[PDB]
Formats: C-alpha cells, sequence, structure tokens
C-alpha cells in the first residue's frame, strides 16, 4: 500500500534546568501505517510506564504520537527515542539534545 | 477567531488477531475532547475534556451509541473494500475518516467535511457543496453509486449544517476560557557555531495554542524559504505547541538576518534578532 | 458531537 517513514524529535515540554521536573517527549509524525514502536531511553535503557497521546493524524492522512515521561534532566545522564517502523531495517536512535 | 470541529477515525483489520481496531478522535481546533477505542478495556474510563462532562449522561449514552455502531460499519466497509481491491484475506488494511465543520467567528458554517482514505490514498469526499462526490477509482465508484441511491450525503449535510455547527458553537461557549483564548508563542533566537566560517541561527516558538503558527527567517529582508529548516510544529503535552526555524549563516552577518512570527496570540506579529 | 457513519 502506501508507506510513509516517521519523522522522529525528541525534546522537553519545558526548557530544561539540571535539577528540575519536567517531561521528556518523542513525537513520531508522518508515518502509514500505524503501527510503530517507541521507546524512551535514560542511559541506553528502556524506561517504563511511558505514556502516549491516542491514535490521530493529519489532513494528509499521515499519523501521528506523542510518547512521553517525567523526567529530572541532569548535566550527565542521556537520553534518547527508540523508534521502529515496518519502513525501517534497524530501529532509529534520536537523542535528546536541549539545544533541538 | 475560526474555529473547527473534527472527528479522526482509523480502522485497522489484523487477520487472526481478532476483529479490526476501531478508533475515533474528537478535536475543536487542536483539542482533543472525546475519544472511543474500541480496544478499550473500559469505555466509562476513556477520556473526555470538562466541558464535555458538563452535558451530562444522556449526551453521553447518545455518543456512545454512535461510537459503538460506527466500529461495526467501519468494519463491514473494511471488509467491502478488501473485495474492491481483489485483496488476499492475509492483509492488514486501514480505513481513515475525517468529517466536521469549519465555522467563522460569528458561528457561521464555513464549510463541511466527510471524507475517507484506503491504505493511505484519498478514497471518497464528500464535495464543498454537501450534495456530491468525488470518487478517487473505480472502487470508490462502487461505493458513491452505494451512497448516491441510498442519499447518504443528504444525512451527512444534515450533520453538518445542524448537529456539527450547533454543538461546536455549545462547545465553544462551554470551553470559553480555553478554547476561544489564544497563548502566543514566547520567542528567542539562539546561536550555534557549526565552524569557524559559518553559525546555526535557530528560532524558537514555544508555548502557543492552537497550534497554526507561521515561522520564518529573512536576510536583508528577503525570504530564505529554501535555506530555512522548518521543524514540523510539535506538542508539548500541556495543550501547547513548539516549532523552530534554523538558518546556516556566515560568521558576522549575523545582525543581517531577522525571524518573523505570525500567530493568533499576539497582539501583533514579532521580528527577532539574535541577541 | 459524533455522526453516523455509511459502510463504503
Amino acid at each position: 500500500m502506501i508507506q510513509r517513514t516517521p519523522k522522529i524529535q525528541v525534546y522537553s515540554r519545558h526548557p530544561a534546568e539540571n535539577g528540575k521536573s519536567n517531561f521528556l517527549n518523542c513525537y513520531v509524525s508522518g508515518f502509514h501505517p500505524s503501527d510503530i514502536e517507541v521507546d524512551l531511553l535514560k542511559n541506553g535503557e528502556r524506561i517504563e510506564k511511558v505514556e502516549h497521546s491516542d491514535l490521530s493524524f493529519s489532513k494528509d492522512w499521515s499519523f501521528y504520537l506523542l510518547y512521553y515521561t517525567e523526567f529530572t534532566p541532569t548535566e550527565k545522564d542521556e537520553y534518547a527515542c527508540r523508534v521502529n517502523h515496518v519502513t525501517l531495517s534497524q530501529p532509529k536512535i534520536v537523542k535528546w539534545d536541549r539545544d533541538m | 477567531g475560526s474555529h473547527s470541529m473534527r472527528y479522526f477515525d482509523t480502522a485497522m483489520s489484523r487477520p487472526g488477531r481478532g476483529e479490526p481496531r476501531f478508533i475515533s478522535v474528537g478535536y475543536v481546533d487542536d483539542t482533543q475532547f472525546v475519544r472511543f477505542d474500541s480496544d478499550a478495556a473500559s469505555p466509562r474510563e476513556e477520556p473526555r475534556a470538562p466541558w464535555i462532562e458538563q452535558e451530562g449522561p444522556e449526551y453521553w449514552d447518545r455518543n456512545t451509541q454512535i461510537f459503538k455502531t460506527n466500529t461495526q460499519t467501519d468494519r463491514c466497509s473494511l471488509r467491502n473494500l478488501r473485495g474492491y481491491y481483489n485483496q488476499s484475506e492475509a492483509g492488514s488494511h486501514t480505513l481513515q475518516s475525517m468529517y466536521g465543520c469549519d465555522v467563522g467567528p460569528d458561528g457561521r458554517l464555513l464549510r463541511g467535511h466527510n471524507q475517507y482514505a484506503y491504505d493511505g490514498k484519498d478514497y471518497i469526499a464528500l464535495n464543498e457543496d454537501l450534495r456530491s462526490w468525488t470518487a478517487a477509482d473505480t472502487a470508490a465508484q462502487i461505493t458513491q453509486r452505494k451512497w448516491e441511491a441510498a442519499r447518504v450525503a443528504e444525512q451527512d449535510r444534515a450533520y453538518l449544517e445542524g448537529t456539527c455547527v450547533e454543538w461546536l458553537r455549545r462547545y465553544l461557549e462551554n470551553g470559553k476560557d480555553t478554547l476561544e483564548r489564544a497563548d502566543p508563542p514566547k520567542t528567542h533566537v539562539t546561536h550555534h557555531p557549526i565552524s569557524d566560517h559559518e553559525a546555526t541561527l535557530r528560532c524558537w516558538a514555544l508555548g502557543f495554542y492552537p497550534a497554526e503558527i507561521t515561522l520564518t527567517w529573512q536576510r536583508d529582508g528577503e525570504d530564505q524559504t529554501q535555506d530555512t529548516e522548518l521543524v514540523e510544529t510539535r506538542p508539548a503535552g500541556d495543550r501547547t505547541f513548539q516549532k523552530w526555524a534554523a538558518v546556516v549563516v556566515p560568521s558576522g552577518e549575523e545582525q543581517r538576518y531577522t525571524c518573523h512570527v505570525q500567530h493568533e496570540g499576539l497582539p501583533k506579529p514579532l521580528t527577532l534578532r539574535w541577541e | 458531537f459524533a455522526k453516523k457513519k455509511y459502510c463504503l
């Protein structure tokens, strides 16, 4: 059928401050069909109990989902989003960079 | 300003894993107010906006009945569509639907919508006249003939011009503190050297609602459309949205670049520069 | 408010 590769952004809800509670977001969009695997990682390990939005789509029919968790960033902890989709041969990892 | 109500429905077959999943999500602008998922274990616990709870239990009952009937209708649709494309019983397929209304600041109907896509491809649409169909292919022509014979467009018209407009106006009134409030973007420009020779200027818009925004860079007052990296507008999770736009500039030329921000919550459009 | 759908 059609397949469309997801676009991935990783970012915080609020401007990041080391030691301050916040939300880490992974926004997957532009994809088709709808099945997709999304993990949030802390120092390479899967975060548990990550929540996500209800499946919806843009007016071009491409799906989007937000995955999110509460987190307290530090100078040293690494965060990322790991996404798999039928259009990806290997899972795609996007690192959290507080400047993007 | 202007407003929309839209339902986004997805039906997805999954042979050997039960009946097709049906999910319907309803929005006013960029605010979700209802969800119905056939895979929810507790329909009674499915999210509803607060300005919905106020309508009471008979409203909930009537909407639940329509969502339940829609589940069965979209499963009927998927079975028919597999046949119209000569498809095998083995594959998973997707049927999407969008329906709803656009109104102006006065609450008058601007237009209605009722359209479908199958496996990502536009299939059929109700025309702007709310009387006639556009079918993408000879499969959708079957649907069109069926819907013409059954006078379906007249039913959809009555919903779009009546129920949809009337309830969108009632939701805007009940939810006026949020739905009718535009939150302007919080804006700044950052500077990221890439080498001795160049740097990235990134113009940020944070905390805005609704999601529609225009964010552009100009060099000496010329649009830099081709040379700008514009990321998709993204949800923060607190109802608001974020966006940025970046350009690569030669070292020492930063003051020739201006970022321009248009948004409904701004009393006036912004012009920003680095520092 | 949801709309009754019709089979394709």
